[PDB]
């Protein structure tokens, strides 16, 4: 009996580990003797340890967590995809939490229920990438939200953080129960829950004139939940107030690891599934409408975490592009697409936690950093011209595959608005470059500077982007593993 | 002032320690989690300054 | 014709609960759509639930949104708004969705018409499953803690974030 | 002449039990 | 309960125990399983006391850390020592004592 | 020192201590009475 | 024709959530409560699902998904709560700083 | 409202829902001539693809 | 079905009469342990008192004071007496002897005393009065806080008899009366029905001397009678629980001829009677706690003593494999 | 069976008309105070615990000791929520 819980060691370590946390932050923090110590950096070092471990226990187990798969089948799954999926996500909380310790101390934010909430979402996650049957993954999902909602809100005697957390509980649970419904649509006519299930029902079929309208809307609505949560357009406005209202390290959080756990389930529920070319084109629409939308709004934004939260619905538009397509190359580069934005991502958002000890909030304030920090300045460049796509940088591979998939897919109003849109965007990123090198303020803005962990995070992300193209092979690889492992 | 520079200059190593640890801990605040734990944190006398060397 | 009667008062009550000027009056017609729902559930013979609708939706949670608007003292100008303007979008919106969604089920599932014929002596019964009957809550039970432990236990996760959240954002010791 | 931090001494202990079993996790694998 | 230690893919080495119990897996431990669970206990409090110096609680932190390591570590063994036994993982030395035994 | 504590606990927190006590006698039963008494029915 | 009436029933409930959120642009608390309507139709419908299906798997969902409704009606008042105390109203024009 | 604005209203959906009940037997109804006019489009457009799979 | 109303009436009348009695006989008690005498005069030996006094109300002018919710303030003592009238369809007098028989009846009861509060909270607000509102927010608190334990309580005793029929949790008590095994439970659930029903010690309605206004103080004439006609048919109600899911319903003490002889009802309405003393001894013995401390032993003391006895006693049967 | 239901049903009716009679008859001749949304929190939480405990209770006979020990750890993540509100001072009405 207990060697079939081998197939959920990771999880049960995290979850005991954040309930040991818990205690030990309640009950030291409280304390008089110690004079109401505040806690958050110290729990965050040692969630940091707990979420370590359990990526070295998930990543060393990799066949013991497909064992008892008969037993285990009706609450999850877990296999190639699922694996790489997950130890990715367990990477980028790690590095998330990494950046929040100089957060924890000069703003003195002494809350150690801010770990704790980012571990549980941690579990939330890991339970959606291994989700195989419709409640499983709406319950996911929601432990997800609901501790996002919370941390959002975590700066809780602040005007744009309040408001950012009730703009986000009530849009949320508004497109938590579009989703849900999709989901009773879809029991209702086929009478099953279960992912294999519905795959054999819905295979062979499609639409054939007799063309059952309870799952063509329980997939539209389940697709209209799906759209809110990667942030397309036009179930996007969420996302702009709400990553530029609630804490930098929340923004940086939201800003990578739910896009992974959610795209894990985008290609579970429905490549693994069958229907018409219905949601394809549901998801191609979105993707040129987030483009465009991305693109202009963005040129439009005078503030960083703005800017940077439009240019993440920019990018998951060119993201959702390789999912349209719908071929092994199409899920293999949005795999790769995912990775290297969560990557540059993280890079960003460090070198921003590390300029919000100054406060900064325009892009203006970024006026002579090449004179008051050359080095930070070359860095922030480097992950601007990623942004924009100029090779040999990382971020080129999601211009080029874009491009190759429409002159593929036979698309050439796709490739018009891609030319369009990479065009403007390398205006807007090149804008930031401008502020930094050409403009001579007369007020400077002089930064502190940034603590280890940022440096070094900053360091090894700056080598990556300037450097992958060099050696890429091992990340095509697994990408390609994990596209066919979701097939056969 | 001469009262403020005399009193600063005096101290020994321990007592110079202490206030380095004092004068970390007391920078910044988080008046809002102080609230929600009852707890009101007060400035050390050892880091307060008397009242005639103020601007006011 | 008892459909048409429940359905009639949920609808009415429904409308109250999002036409009210007065938010405590929604909270207290929202109490009547639940009990509506509860007449539903014991139709379709699951007592357990619609005693459970009763005990959660009606006896916990809205007696939370009571207390909380009830001493939140709203004014009526900060909310009231003249609705008469939206009239057509809600008219387009309604009748799409309307047009779309009350009649998903008649492809699939063709109602029977009612004939002239006692069509009532064609039941056929079975003895074998009446020899020991389950309650719905027997067999709600016989799979919640066994067969579907998980999702009871991720359930558990997501209650206990709710209790931190609340504590981490609203408590104010003395 | 004496090390009288109790917490501390276990701690130093503690880290090198971690590079000691470190050295041989590596050596015997 | 039906239970069924079935795994999705075979593995690939002598299965020593299908579905080893757990004394019998704890008893299999070996020294690389002792050294893997002492070097994280010994991470886990090290990284409990260096991060509890500042809030003045050193001790409980080291305590604490103590705790997530022990168990973190244990099932790190554990997992090693079971996986060897149903052939998961290269378990020469398991093979040993069951054709000599 | 801890033998004093859990008496002062006891002493000044004797509802938590019997409702700790009872709920401990509940999981203890199954988690070793119970492994205990199907041993002895096998044999 | 039972199963029809059933699934209007839960329709009607679903539409007059979307409505409440149509029609309640200076009241927050009635968008939370639409949206309450909202997830007790979805809830029905798993219900009646069940009974119509002969199925079991659809009144697990029903109650799980009542333990969501009272988690998200728990936060989603909580925010309402600090969002009313900073501002000292629940006007909407006290809730819109972030744009752009 | 008033207890009587309410019983009223309450009265007008009843007759909406009968109207509903109405509907319903219509629909159900119109089962038969939707069936023959959807074999009769497969048909064409069958008959039409392979008169044009001919060339 | 068309004999269904007569046996409806003949349950609802006489508890009308058994709580307008029940009012008269705590007078009484209360009198005779303060060596006085109570209602004596009106009617023999005062028995006509309750009747005077229902008549009285009935004459007395209603205030309905100029509020701006009028049908919520009346609606209000409709609530909560209609709601103290129906928990008594599926209680079991003896064996047959119940309305109906509800397989789910347990939780019926449990859904019945959460939908009590409504009343108590409606009635505070539609009465346009700071210090009405407030205590009636306090009384809501702490009937909730409450129902906690009452629910885990419940909880046990289906362990023990493992189905929610009133009349099958009785005749499981035919080998012991469950008051025997578990008398602490039983202790705590006579706690938590005080507290339930506003009572003393946990009157917080009544004290009115502690500088604590009821939630009734703007009701007057039927108003008021339908509020303190529900809190009594609560207090017979909840004796009536104390006795079925712990001594035995309509079981005899021992199972002889001797104690077979005389009716179950007689039975149940001797524990019944018995448990009504208890709340009016109660009354009379203590002093009252503040609502801080009230609350506070809501929910450090009765919470996690249920919890555990339910844990204790789950965990006992299924180790010995004694569960029905 | 349904059937034990509509006794109830008209047992309410009548005690509707009883109360309309009994009411009847006599017509002829701005502080926001936290807690009490914190003590509705704890009460959801606990009632959903009751909720859950009914298909547990009255199912023991048949989940053995398996849905015993998964009830158990589901009891012990909310009494760690618990021992949280206790620590914090939700429990506090002083
Ligand atoms: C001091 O505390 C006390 C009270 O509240 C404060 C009381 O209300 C009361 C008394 C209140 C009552 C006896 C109400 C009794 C009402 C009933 C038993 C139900 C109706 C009975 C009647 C005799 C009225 C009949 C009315 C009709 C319209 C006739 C219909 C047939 C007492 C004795 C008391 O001590």
């Amino acid at each position: 009996m207990f060697n079939l819980f081998l197939a959920v060691f990771p999880e049960i370590f995290i979850i005991n580990a954040t309930f040991i946390l818990l205690i030990h932050g309640v009950v030291f923090s409280t304390s008089k003797k110690y004079d109401y110590p505040p806690l958050a950096s110290n729990v965050g070092w040692l969630g940091l340890l707990s979420v370590l471990i359990t990526l070295l226990l998930l990543a060393a187990g990799a066949p013991l967590l497909t064992i008892a798969h008969l037993f285990w089948n009706n609450l999850f799954r877990r296999d190639n995809f699922t694996y790489f999926c997950q130890i990715f996500l367990l990477l980028s909380t790690a590095g998330t939490i990494s950046m929040c310790f100089d957060f924890f101390d000069q703003e003195r934010f002494d809350a150690f229920e801010f770990i704790v909430l980012i571990l549980l979402s941690t579990c939330g996650m890991l339970f959606m990438i291994s989700a195989y049957d419709l409640i499983a993954m709406y319950l996911a999902i929601e432990l997800q939200s609901l501790c996002f909602y919370v941390i959002a809100a975590s700066k809780r005697k602040s005007e744009f953080s309040t408001e950012a957390g009730l703009k986000y509980l009530i849009l949320g649970a508004f497109s938590s129960g579009i989703l849900l419904f999709g989901c009773s649509m879809i029991y209702g006519s086929t009478g099953a829950t279960h992912f294999d299930q519905l795959a054999k029902i819905l295979t062979g079929y499609e639409i054939t004139g007799a063309r059952s309208s309870g799952i063509f809307m329980g997939i539209l609505f389940i697709a209209v939940g799906f759209l809110f949560k990667i942030t397309a357009v036009p179930f996007h406005m969420w996302a702009p107030d709400i990553y530029e209202g609630s804490p930098t390290p929340v923004t940086a959080f939201l800003s990578i690891a739910p896009k992974i756990s959610i795209f894990a389930n985008i290609l579970r529920v429905f490549i693994y599934g069958s229907y018409g070319a219905t949601l394809q084109q549901i998801f191609f629409f979105c993707s040129i409408a987030s483009m465009i939308l991305g693109a202009l709004a963005a040129m439009a934004q005078t503030k960083v975490k703005r800017l940077l939260a439009y240019s993440s619905i920019g990018h998951v538009g060119y993201i959702c592009i390789g999912f349209s397509c719908g071929t092994i190359e199409g899920i293999q580069s949005l795999l790769i697409g995912i990775f290297i934005y969560a990557l540059m991502t993280m890079d960003a958002f460090a070198i921003v936690l590390a300029l919000r000890q100054t406060r900064v909030k325009y892009i203006a304030d970024l006026g002579a950093l090449a004179k008051t920090n050359p080095i930070l300045a070359i860095t922030f460049s480097i992950t601007m011209f990623s942004y924009a796509g100029i090779p040999p940088l990382a971020g080129f591979c999601s211009k080029f595959y874009l491009f190759f998939a429409a002159l593929g897919c036979g698309a050439y109003f796709l490739a018009l608005v891609g030319v369009v849109t990479s065009v403007i965007g390398c205006f807007y990123y090149i804008r930031l470059v401008k502020r930094m090198f050409f403009d001579t303020p007369r007020t400077w803005i002089l930064y502190e500077p940034m603590d280890r962990n940022k440096s070094l995070l900053l360091a090894m992300t700056s080598f990556f982007i300037t450097l992958f193209l060099l050696y890429p092979s091992p990340l095509f690889s697994v990408t390609h593993q994990m596209a066919l492992s979701l097939y056969l | 002032l001469a009262q403020i520079h005399a009193s600063e200059n005096s101290k020994s190593f321990e007592q110079i320690e202490v206030e380095r640890a004092l004068r970390k801990k007391y920078a910044r605040k988080d008046e809002d989690y102080d609230s929600m734990l009852g707890i009101t944190r007060e400035t050390p006398p050892e880091l307060i300054l008397p009242d005639n060397v103020l601007p006011g | 014709m008892i459909l048409s009667v429940l359905s009639s008062l949920a609808l009415v009550s429904g409308l109250m609960v999002v036409r009210a000027k007065n938010p405590v009056h929604s909270v207290l017609f929202f109490i009547l759509v639940f009990c509506d729902t509860s007449g539903l559930l014991l139709l379709l013979g699951l007592d357990f639930f619609a005693m459970i609708f009763l005990v959660v939706y009606i006896g916990a949670i809205a007696v939370l949104f009571l207390f909380v608007v009830m001493m939140f003292h709203i004014q009526i100008a900060e909310i009231h708004e003249e609705v008469l303007r939206y009239l057509p979008v809600s008219g387009i919106i309604g009748l799409i969705f309307w047009w779309e969604m009350f009649f998903i089920l008649d492809n699939e599932s063709i109602p029977l018409l009612p004939t002239q014929r006692n069509t009532t002596s064609l039941r056929y019964t079975v003895y074998a499953g009446k020899v020991r009957s389950w309650t719905n809550l027997e067999t709600l039970g016989n799979l919640l803690y066994t067969y579907y432990f998980v999702w009871f236990l991720v359930s558990s996760l997501i209650l206990l974030v709710a209790m931190i959240g609340a504590i981490v954002l609203t408590m104010h010791r003395t | 002449k004496v090390s009288e931090d109790k917490n501390r001494n276990y701690a130093v202990v503690a880290g090198v039990v971690a590079i000691v079993g470190s050295i041989g996790w590596y050596l015997k694998a | 309960m039906n239970t069924d230690i079935t795994a999705l893919e075979k593995a690939q080495y002598p299965v020593v125990d299908r579905n080893p119990a757990f004394t019998k897996v704890v008893g299999n431990f070996s020294t690389l399983d002792y050294l893997r669970f002492s070097t994280i206990t010994g991470i886990s409090v090290t990284v409990g006391y260096l991060s509890g110096i500042k809030p003045g609680i050193k001790g409980p932190s080291m305590v604490t850390g103590g705790l997530i390591g022990l168990m973190g570590g244990f099932m790190y063994a554990y997992q090693n020592s079971a996986g060897r036994l149903m052939g998961f993982f290269p378990n020469d030395g398991e093979v040993a004592s069951y054709q000599k035994r | 020192p801890v033998m004093e504590k859990l008496r002062m606990f006891v002493a000044q927190e004797p509802v938590v201590a019997a409702s700790c006590l009872i709920g401990g006698v509940g999981l203890f039963l199954p988690a070793v009475v119970r492994p205990i008494l199907d041993s002895l029915e096998a044999s | 024709m039972d199963l029809i009436k059933y699934f209007t029933f839960s329709m009607i409930i679903f539409i007059l959530g979307i409505w409440g959120i149509l029609l309640n642009r200076r009241n927050i608390l009635i968008m939370l409560m639409s949206i309450e309507l909202m997830l007790l139709a979805v809830n029905l419908n798993f219900l009646v699902f069940s009974v119509s299906l002969d199925d079991m798997m659809g009144q697990v969902f029903a109650l799980l998904v009542l333990t969501v409704a009272a988690a998200e009606s728990a936060i989603g008042l909580a925010i309402f709560v600090i969002t009313f105390r900073v501002r000292g109203t629940i006007a909407v024009e006290f809730i819109n700083s972030i744009q752009g | 409202v008033k207890v009587l604005t309410y019983f009223g209203m309450t009265l007008a959906a009843f007759a909406f829902w009968q109207s509903m009940d109405k509907v319903h037997v219509w629909i159900a109804l119109h089962q038969d001539e939707k069936q023959e006019r959807m074999e009769k489009e497969a048909e064409v457009r069958r008959v039409r693809a392979e008169l044009l799979r001919k060339a | 079905y068309i004999a269904v109303p007569a046996e409806i009436l003949g349950i609802i009348l006489p508890l009308l009469l058994g709580v307008a009695f029940l009012v008269l006989a705590e007078r009484k008690v209360m009198a005779f342990v303060q060596r006085r005498k109570g209602p004596d005069v009106v009617g023999s030996f005062g028995l006509l008192q309750p009747l005077a006094d229902g008549l009285k109300l009935i004459l007395k002018e209603p205030i309905s004071p100029s509020s701006a919710n009028f049908f919520l303030f009346r609606m209000a003592p409709v609530a909560t007496f209609m709601l103290s009238l129906v928990a008594w369809a599926v209680v079991p007098f003896d064996y047959g002897m119940v309305l109906s028989d509800l397989n789910i009846g347990l939780l019926y009861l449990f859904a019945i005393s959460s939908l009590g509060v409504y009343g108590i909270i409606i009635a505070g607000r539609s009465s346009n009065s700071k210090y009405a509102f407030l205590g009636a927010l306090r009384s809501a608190a702490q009937m909730v806080s409450y129902e906690v334990s009452i629910g885990l309580i419940l909880i046990t005793v289906l362990i023990c008899v493992g189905s929610c029929n009133l009349s099958e949790i009785v005749m499981a008590q035919k080998q012991i009366w469950f008051g025997i095994p578990l008398f602490p439970v039983l202790v705590m659930f006579f706690i938590s029905c005080l507290a339930e029903t506003n009572r003393a010690p946990f009157d917080l309605p009544e004290a009115e001397a502690e500088l604590v206004a009821g939630y009734n103080v703007e009701y007057s004439s039927m108003g008021f009678a339908l509020f303190f006609l529900g809190e009594y048919a609560n207090m017979i109600l909840m004796s009536g629980l104390c006795t079925l899911f712990f001594l035995g319903g309509w079981l005899p003490i021992l199972d002889l001829p001797i104690f077979k002889k005389i009716p179950g009802s007689i039975w149940f309405s001797i524990k019944v009677l018995f448990f009504l003393f208890l709340y009016i001894w109660v009354r009379a013995a203590f002093p009252r706690y503040r609502y801080d401390q009230l609350m506070g032993l809501g929910w450090k003391v009765f919470l996690p003593l249920s919890l555990a006895w339910v844990v204790s006693v789950s965990g006992l049967l299924v180790t010995f494999q004694w569960l029905p | 069976m349904m059937l034990e239901f509509a006794p109830i049903f008209i047992y309410l009716v009548i005690s509707l008309l009883v109360s309309l009679i009994l009411l009847g008859v006599p017509f002829l001749f701005s502080r926001f105070d936290i807690r009490f949304y914190l003590v509705s929190i704890l009460f959801l939480i606990f009632d959903l615990e009751v909720t859950f405990f009914f298909p547990w209770a009255v199912s023991l006979n048949k989940i053995d000791l398996f849905g015993f020990w998964s009830m158990m750890a589901f009891l012990f993540i909310l009494t760690i929520g618990f021992l949280y509100e206790w620590k914090r001072g939700a429990l506090d009405w002083e």
